[PDB]
């Protein structure tokens, strides 16, 4: 499975979440940001590697990051 | 010569292929269809 | 206001799943064509494994010899072009055994990855046992052997036969 | 003058003996 | 077992696969008003009924994809769930993991693969040399 | 004071049982013998009786048509010496099909005696059933027959496979 | 002769016979050999 993995410098957009298509991504507290709250990567096992949460995140450089690693059917998106 | 049949008609070859198949290569084969037919159960 | 219409119409969901990847046409499910596919040896039901086998192997290396006969690189003589037809069908079938072979040791390995797991429920490809694949293997094989020599003494006997077949063997 | 058949048969059987070398030390590298 | 009746559909080729049976599946349920007509995940189009909706689905993406940009977006249904079928019978629903939706902020939600640095300070390969670590997994 | 040393011996006893009547040799036990052995159609996993028969009879009847074709009493002509040597293949082989037969007539009463007794535990002799006895010799049978014949087939048109493999087909 | 495949070199049967095995009759086998390799369950 792929690895997402987030940084201190969340701002809590919940830019990413949104932007996932398989909800690997969810909203959970925080107090390091101003929104007081920070992304967190539960279900890495249904991340496909879109890359489309690092496309949302507005932060420089990316508070989400995804590292691609191991194959699987679901996360090279096979429906067969 | 007349000591073989031939054929003097357009693809003659047709008759030499075709009189073993329907008289003796397919017909063990459709009866064999009509059996199986007419032996199925309920 | 919404109308499917799907009572009338003339292509149904294929065995009333409208979500498994299949059309009810002509081609899949007409009276013809499934009573033509499903009676193939190698659907026919109650047959065995080895007996599927030496039906499929006797029909394909019976036709595998004729197209080097006519225009392979021996065509030009009789008795070169029959041996050329008989060889490339041999080589040809006992590739295709060794495929099936090597089909058989990889697929059937704990529970098998895909169509042939115990979970399968695909009805394009019963042969869910390892054992059956060696008996067709097996069946396919001799047949494809002997369909092919069939094929190669009608050949190498074309003269013979051809009198047979007009009668020239009456003459004494 | 090439060489003739005893020196063909000769490379040919001496040539089996780094091939087995060569299957040792392949195997012996997959471990 | 999961309740509901499939949208019309008079089949399609894009439906699921021998993955379905083998693997795993999945099934989007969702209640809607009214009957209408939404686009499936792989194409064509199907008429959802009047009640509650069972809808099969060869990938958990066909779901994500048809709850939240024509459900929600389109015709304003927030109660769509999404299982994962086994092929031996268990059904665990996995979206929303909580029955809150994972863009709102809910609390008891940990904090999972979170790295407590700027992504400028993780340490470079050569210190991590054959100890199987990866840079962003260093603390 | 007493060191047998067995732990740094280079010979050890066979699967780890010492009172077994074998050693633990590289003919016996190194890794590339037992591949090759244990992947023999007599032993290969998975395989059907009859298919293991198909596979030992073809590499047998093949080569068995050689030794009455080269140092044979019809090795003056050609068209002979491939005759007698067909002959040879199929005569020994059905001689071979014929004791494997009532081996398994014999064998196979009650509970065998020896190896193939139910608490024997000889892992170079499996088939343990008759059935798989009769089912491995029809295979013997049909695969030595055919193996025979390919034999004799190429070595009767020995004159055409010589020029095909020296490409003598390409002239015309 | 030119109409041959020929080899005045000793032993011009070798090619006759290790053509045909190295590069049609060998490879499918090697091939099989190599596919049960890889395929091969853990
Ligand atoms: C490339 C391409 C190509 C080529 C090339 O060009 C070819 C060729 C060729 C040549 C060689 C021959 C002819 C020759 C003449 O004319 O003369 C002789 C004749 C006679 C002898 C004939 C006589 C009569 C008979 C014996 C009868 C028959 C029987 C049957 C088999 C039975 C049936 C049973 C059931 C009912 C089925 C042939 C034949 C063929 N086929 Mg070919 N091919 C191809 C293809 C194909 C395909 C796809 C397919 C489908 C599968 C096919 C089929 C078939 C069949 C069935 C057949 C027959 O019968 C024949 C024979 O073999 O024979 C012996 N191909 N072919
Ligand atoms: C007294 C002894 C003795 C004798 C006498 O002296 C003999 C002889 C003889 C003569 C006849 C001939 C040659 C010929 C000439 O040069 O020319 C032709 C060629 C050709 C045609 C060739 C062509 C090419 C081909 C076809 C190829 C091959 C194929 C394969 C079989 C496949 C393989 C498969 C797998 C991979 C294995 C032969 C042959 C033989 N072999 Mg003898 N032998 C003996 C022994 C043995 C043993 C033990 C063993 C092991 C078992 C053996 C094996 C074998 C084999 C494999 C063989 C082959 O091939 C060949 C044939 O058959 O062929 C057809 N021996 N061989
Ligand atoms: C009812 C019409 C009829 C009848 C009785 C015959 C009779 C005959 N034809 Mg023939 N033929 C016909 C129409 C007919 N033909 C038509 C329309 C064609 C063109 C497609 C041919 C083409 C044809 C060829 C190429 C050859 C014959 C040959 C022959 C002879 C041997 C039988 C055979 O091989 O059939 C072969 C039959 C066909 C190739 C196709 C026949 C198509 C017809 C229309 C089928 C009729 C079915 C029938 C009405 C239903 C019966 C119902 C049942 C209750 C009785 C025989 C004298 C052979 C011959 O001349 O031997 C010396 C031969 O080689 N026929
Ligand atoms: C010396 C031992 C030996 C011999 C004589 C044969 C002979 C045969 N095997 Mg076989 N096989 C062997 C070992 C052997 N095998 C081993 C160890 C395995 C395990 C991988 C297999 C797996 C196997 C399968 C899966 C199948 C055969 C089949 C066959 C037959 C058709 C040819 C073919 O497809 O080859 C395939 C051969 C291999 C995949 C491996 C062969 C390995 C040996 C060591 C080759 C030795 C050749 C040697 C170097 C040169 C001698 C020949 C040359 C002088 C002409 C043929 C009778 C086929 C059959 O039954 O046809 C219906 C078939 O489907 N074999
Ligand atoms: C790497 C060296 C090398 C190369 C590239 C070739 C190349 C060739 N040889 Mg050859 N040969 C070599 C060494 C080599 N030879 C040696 C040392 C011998 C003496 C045992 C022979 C004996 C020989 C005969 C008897 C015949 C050939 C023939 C041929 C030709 C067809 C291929 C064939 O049948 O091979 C046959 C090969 C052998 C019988 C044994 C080869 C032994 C070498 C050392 C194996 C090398 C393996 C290689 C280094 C590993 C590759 C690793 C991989 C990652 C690439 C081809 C031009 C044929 C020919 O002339 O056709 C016209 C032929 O009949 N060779
Ligand atoms: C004319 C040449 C034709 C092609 C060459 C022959 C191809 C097949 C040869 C090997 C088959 C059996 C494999 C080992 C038998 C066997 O079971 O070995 C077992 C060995 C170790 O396996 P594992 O570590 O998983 O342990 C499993 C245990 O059962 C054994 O330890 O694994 C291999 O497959 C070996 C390494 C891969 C193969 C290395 C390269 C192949 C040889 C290269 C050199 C060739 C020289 C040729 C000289 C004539
Ligand atoms: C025909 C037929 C059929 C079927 C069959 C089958 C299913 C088969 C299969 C087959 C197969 C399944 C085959 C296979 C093959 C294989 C191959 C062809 C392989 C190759 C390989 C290679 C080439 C390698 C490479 C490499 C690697 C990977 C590593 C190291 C390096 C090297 C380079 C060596 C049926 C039953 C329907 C019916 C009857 C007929
Ligand atoms: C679909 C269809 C069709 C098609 C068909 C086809 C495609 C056919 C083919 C056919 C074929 C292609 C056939 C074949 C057959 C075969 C056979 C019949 C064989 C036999 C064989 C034998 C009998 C052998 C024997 C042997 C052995 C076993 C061993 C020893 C040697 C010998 C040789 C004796 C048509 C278009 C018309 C119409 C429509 C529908
Ligand atoms: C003459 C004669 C004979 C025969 C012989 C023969 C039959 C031979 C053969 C030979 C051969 C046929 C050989 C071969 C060889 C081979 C080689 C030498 C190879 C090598 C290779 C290498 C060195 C490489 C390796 C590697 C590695 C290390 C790792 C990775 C993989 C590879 C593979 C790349 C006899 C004794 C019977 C008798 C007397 C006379
Ligand atoms: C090859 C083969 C095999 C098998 C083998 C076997 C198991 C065999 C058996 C065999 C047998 C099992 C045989 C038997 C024989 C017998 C005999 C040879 C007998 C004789 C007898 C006699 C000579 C008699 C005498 C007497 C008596 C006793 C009494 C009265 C008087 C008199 C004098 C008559 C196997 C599977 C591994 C693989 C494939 C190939
Ligand atoms: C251990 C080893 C070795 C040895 C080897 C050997 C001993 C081989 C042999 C081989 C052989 C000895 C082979 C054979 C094979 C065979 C075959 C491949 C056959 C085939 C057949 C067929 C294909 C047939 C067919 C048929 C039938 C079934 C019926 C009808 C008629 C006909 C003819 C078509 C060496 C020293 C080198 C090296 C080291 C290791
Ligand atoms: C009916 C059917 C079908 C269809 C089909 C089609 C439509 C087509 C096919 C086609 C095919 C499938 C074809 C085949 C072909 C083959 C070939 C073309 C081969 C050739 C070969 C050769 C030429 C060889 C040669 C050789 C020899 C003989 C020896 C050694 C050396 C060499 C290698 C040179 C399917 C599958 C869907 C299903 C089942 C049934
Ligand atoms: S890479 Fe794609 S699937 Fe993975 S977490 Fe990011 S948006 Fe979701
Ligand atoms: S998009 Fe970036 S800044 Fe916004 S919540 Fe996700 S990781 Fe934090
Ligand atoms: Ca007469
Ligand atoms: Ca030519």
């Amino acid at each position: 499975s792929h690895t997402v993995k987030i940084y201190d410098t969340c701002i809590g957009c919940t830019q990413c979440v949104r932007a996932c298509p398989t909800d690997v991504l969810e909203m959970v507290p925080w107090d390091g940001c101003k929104a007081a709250q920070i992304a967190s990567s539960p279900r890495t096992e249904d991340c496909v590697g879109c890359k489309r949460c690092e496309t949302a995140c507005p932060t420089d450089f990316l508070s989400i990051r995804v590292y691609l690693g191991a194959e699987t059917t679901r996360s090279m998106g096979l429906a067969y | 010569d007349m000591t073989q049949l031939t054929g003097s008609y357009a693809a003659s070859w047709l008759p030499w292929i075709m009189i073993p198949l329907i008289f003796y290569i397919l017909p063990f084969p459709v009866f064999a269809l009509i059996f199986i037919w007419i032996e199925k159960e309920a | 206001k919404l109308n499917y219409r799907l009572d009338t119409d003339p292509v149904q969901p294929y065995k009333g799943d409208p979500f498994n990847s299949n059309f009810s046409t002509a081609i899949t499910d007409s009276p013809l064509a499934r009573a033509f596919i499903n009676n193939l040896p190698a659907y026919r039901k109650g047959l065995t494994p080895f007996m599927r086998g030496l039906e499929i192997g006797m029909a394909h290396g019976y036709f595998l010899v004729g197209p080097e006969v006519v225009v392979g690189p021996l065509r030009e003589t009789a008795h070169g072009a029959n041996l050329s037809g008989l060889i490339t069908a041999i080589y040809i079938a006992v590739s295709a055994c060794l495929g099936i072979s090597i089909f058989a040791i990889t697929t059937f390995q704990g529970d098998p990855r895909g169509a042939y797991g115990s979970t399968s429920k695909d009805s394009l490809r019963p042969l869910r046992n390892r054992d059956e694949w060696y008996q067709l293997n097996g069946g396919i094989f001799l047949g494809a052997m002997g369909g092919a020599v069939f094929a190669y003494l009608l050949l190498e006997n074309f003269d013979a036969l051809d009198s047979i077949l007009r009668g020239g063997v009456n003459v004494n | 003058m090439n060489i003739s058949d005893t020196q063909v048969f000769v490379a040919l059987v001496v040539a089996l003996l780094p091939g087995l070398l060569a299957f040792r030390l392949a195997t012996e590298l997959y471990k | 077992t999961l309740e509901g009746q499939t949208p019309i559909f008079g089949g399609g080729t894009g439906g699921l696969l021998t993955k379905a049976e083998r693997e795993e599946k999945y099934v989007i349920t969702w209640t809607s008003p009214k009957e209408q007509v939404f686009e499936m995940p792989t194409g064509g189009s199907a008429i959802m009924r009047q009640g509650k909706n069972k809808l099969e689905i060869a990938r958990k993406e066909y779901g994500i994809a048809l709850g939240g940009q024509q459900l929600r977006a389109k015709f304003k249904i927030n109660d769509y769930k999404i299982y994962r079928v086994y092929p031996n019978g268990e059904t665990q629903m996995i979206h929303p993991a909580d029955g809150v939706f994972p863009e709102k902020v809910n609390q008891g939600r940990p904090k999972v693969r979170y790295v407590d640095r700027n992504i400028g300070s993780n340490p470079s390969p050569a210190k991590l040399k054959f100890s199987g670590v990866q840079p962003y997994d260093a603390p």
